[PDB]
């Protein structure tokens, strides 16, 4: 069945708000678990996986450390008089000329 | 990590990372204007209000209540809205002003954090592969204390912002309910299930007038009390 | 909000036919589900409605006893069983998610 | 509920479709809906609770309801028209939701 | 109150001698004054309070190894730095603890008061036009209520349409 | 909530008797205090009440003038002075903390 015919001399204006079926759970200072229609992950838990140097100039010590480049070794002889805003060393680097 | 070609503001030992969020879990060593590091696995900011799934079925007759016992499904026009019942049929509408104010406040709150990081070009070494003594232990201790303090600060900030957002987007609906009650004056009675019952012969134009704020109660106040009292 | 069905079976007259309607994307127990059918050259013939929150059902003026429907809330689905097949009952069956303010809603 | 069995219109011309009724179904103040359909595939909803659209329908359709009859007019007719239309409403004499009977040929 | 006495509540007078629960009810009619408690509201309040309390208690973190925080000698700059970082950490955590306690107390005191503004507005909605807020803390009901009507109001089963025919006759 | 008393004195007829009632465990100036007495073989004979927040007192129908009571808020106590002792007034005196909704409350 259904509600009888709408009354001729009465209105039923009502107020409300939207809702979603896949409500995301979130924590507040009063309730530990409440449901919200929309929520954004504040914490970036994923990385792109590659390093690019558009705004910040980046130098790459492929086979040498910073000290090896500073002292001067053949494997990083292309590092002379270079400049950088960030120097990224590699775990595979190793000193060659002298210990 | 291998080097490629793209545009990114922060560099981490894992790789690049966007600056469009205030916190991170990737690593604790950064260069550039990187976000803060925390310990929480996940954190959620309520870019929205509370959710109450709709229960429209009530035995055999059905339910129409709202904002008190039943959130509304199937309304993408806006956040806050209106419904009505009269001799011209049930309908639905949205209030652009209230939802626009709510969206503006939410967007301002969100833009407060995103993109406002601070430069951290040079810092101490935060990883070790050797036992060294007391200075290394002190560096580890200060790193741990800073991380713990910032984790607590982040959790407290998220809790405070969620509480204030959920209460703001509910006081903004207690408002526009009190406002409609004031507009209707003596012509409407609060049913208590979430909304009003209007005691005069309202039509498709009266609902629109109430939504606009043009509604003049003196015209129908002569018959509203005749019907209700 | 989507409703899928499974109605590809064929039966001889006098047998029974089972049709299943599966709902997704919305709260299952929140809306009346409707069963209707359509035959070629004719208008849609409405059959009945079922409330997934309970066992309450309602039928048309000529579909008393010959058709039944049930619901499974744990698997959020509904089934309709029709018996006493006749040549005039060969038609395509539609499942509907009714809404009291937005009209007939989505179909299947 | 019934629809005039035949109505036609050239592209660019307006076409009017009307539903019959009585005090029980249309005169009781309940909503009326239209369905645009192909006989084999499915129907599609037109009109809304209010005078809006279900945000998937072009502006080519206009719907109205009166004291005893309702109408749907198409002004900007195109070639994308699937020419089959049925009314739909709720009846109080019998408590079943009632669709309509109709037929349309574009010509 | 002089010679007559007072019965108000929640606005001018907290209630003594009520161990049934936190929030409660009283009434006056031809069958005598009485007292009762609402189990639902007090249970919700107790559950929220217990959750808030369990948030802190028992959730400590391991701190197995730390720096030395006591000294018996003057050593130089590194010892002074260790003392300074210890003092800064202690001061920051003291401020954090004080702020946390203040925030939690403020939110608890406001929660356990909005929960009583609720169930007051709720009772006002249930009674509709049959009751008038006296303003001293509670209602005045204008129909001939008995021991069953009070219980019905407490339960939420109360139907105002039955007595609304005489409530306005008495009040207007 | 507890009320203690001191009434172990004995007096000759025609003298005066002082009895003290001390209250603890509750707000002293918040409840009416009652004075009653009991004699063997008879029902309890109520005497009067006193409001500790002020000086207002009320007596029974036959205890006008012959009995008085006063209060000390700084020491949260009350005193009752009875004069004109008679053989028929030999009884045990009880102090009561009345409550308007919970009944007679605690005794002494
Ligand atoms: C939930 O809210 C977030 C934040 O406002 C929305 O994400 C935005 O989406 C728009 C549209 O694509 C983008 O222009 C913004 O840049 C996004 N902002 C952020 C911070 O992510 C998201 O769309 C909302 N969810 C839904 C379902 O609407
Ligand atoms: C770093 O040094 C290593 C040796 O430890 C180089 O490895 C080989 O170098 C020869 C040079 O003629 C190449 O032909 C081989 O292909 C290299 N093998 C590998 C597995 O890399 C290496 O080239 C040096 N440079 C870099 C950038 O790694
Ligand atoms: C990249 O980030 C990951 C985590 O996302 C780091 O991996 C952890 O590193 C610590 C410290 O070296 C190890 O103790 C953990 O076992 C690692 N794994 C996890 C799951 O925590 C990683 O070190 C970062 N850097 C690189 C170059 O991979
Ligand atoms: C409303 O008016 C119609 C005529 O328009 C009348 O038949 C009907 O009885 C009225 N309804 C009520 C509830 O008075
Ligand atoms: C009131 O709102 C209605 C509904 O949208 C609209 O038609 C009308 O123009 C608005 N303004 C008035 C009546 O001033
Ligand atoms: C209402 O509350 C009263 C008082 O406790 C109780 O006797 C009664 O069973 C309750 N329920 C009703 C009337 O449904």
């Amino acid at each position: 069945q259904k509600i009888p015919g709408n009354d001729n001399s009465t209105a039923t204006l009502c107020l409300g708000h939207h809702a979603v079926p896949n409500g995301t759970i979130v924590k507040t200072i009063t309730n530990d678990r409440i449901e919200v229609t929309n929520a954004t992950e504040l914490v970036q838990n994923s990385s792109i996986g590659e390093i690019c140097d558009s705004p910040h100039q980046i130098l790459d010590g492929e086979n040498c450390t910073l000290i090896d480049a500073l002292l001067g070794d053949p494997q990083c002889d292309g590092f002379q008089n270079k400049k950088w805003d960030l120097f990224v060393e590699r775990s595979k680097a190793y000193s060659n000329c002298y210990p | 990590a291998p080097i490629g070609k793209c545009k990114s503001e922060c560099i981490t030992p894992n790789g690049s990372i966007p600056n469009d969020k205030p916190f991170q879990n990737v690593n604790r060593i950064t260069y550039g204007a990187c976000p803060r590091y925390v310990k929480q696995s996940t954190l959620k900011l309520a870019t929205g209000m509370r959710n109450v799934p709709e229960k429209q079925t009530r035995g055999i007759f059905g339910a129409i209540a709202g904002f008190i016992e039943n959130g509304w499904e199937g309304m993408v026009d806006g956040w806050y809205g209106f419904r009505h019942q009269n001799s011209e049929g049930r309908g639905q509408a949205a209030d652009l002003k209230s939802t626009q104010a709510a969206i503006d406040q939410i967007n301002g709150k969100l833009n407060r954090l995103i993109g406002k990081t601070n430069e951290k070009f040079h810092q101490i070494e935060k990883e070790f592969s050797e036992v060294e003594g007391r200075i290394q232990d002190l560096e580890k201790y200060v790193e741990d204390t800073k991380i713990d303090l910032w984790s607590y600060n982040a959790e407290l900030l998220v809790a405070l912002e969620n509480q204030h957002t959920i209460d703001l987007t509910d006081s903004e609906m207690n408002k526009l309910f009190e406002k409609t009650k004031k507009q209707l004056r003596e012509n409407a009675e609060d049913m208590g299930n979430g909304c009003f019952k209007i005691y005069h012969k309202c039509d498709n134009a009266c609902i629109g007038s109430i939504r606009n704020g043009t509604y003049d109660h003196n015209v129908y106040r002569d018959e509203a009390l005749n019907n209700r009292f | 909000v989507q409703l899928v069905q499974s109605g590809a079976e064929v039966k001889k007259p006098g047998a029974s036919v089972k049709v299943s309607c599966k709902a997704s994307g919305y709260t299952f127990t929140g809306f009346y589900l409707h069963w209707v059918r359509q035959a070629p050259g004719q208008g849609l013939e409405w059959m009945g409605w079922i409330n997934p929150h309970s066992g309450d059902t309602d039928f048309a003026q000529k579909f008393q006893g010959k058709v039944t429907m049930t619901r499974d809330t744990s698997s959020n689905t509904v089934y309709m069983d029709v018996n006493r097949l006749t040549s005039d009952d060969t038609a395509v069956y539609y499942c509907v998610k009714n809404d009291i303010v937005l009209g007939m809603g989505v179909w299947g | 509920l019934t629809q005039p069995p035949s109505v036609s219109g050239a592209p660019g011309q307006r076409v009017t479709i009307s539903c019959t009724g009585s005090s029980s179904n249309i005169g009781a103040g309940y909503n009326v809906y239209w369905f645009q359909q192909l006989p084999p595939t499915a129907p599609k909803l037109l009109n809304y609770g209010d005078n809006n659209r279900p945000s998937g329908v072009p502006d080519r359709f206009s719907a109205s309801k009166s004291g005893t009859s309702a109408s749907l007019a198409i002004t900007g007719l195109q070639a994308e028209d699937e020419a089959e239309y049925y009314c739909q409403s709720y009846d109080s004499s019998l408590n079943a939701y009632v669709f309509g009977t109709g037929t349309k040929v574009t010509v």
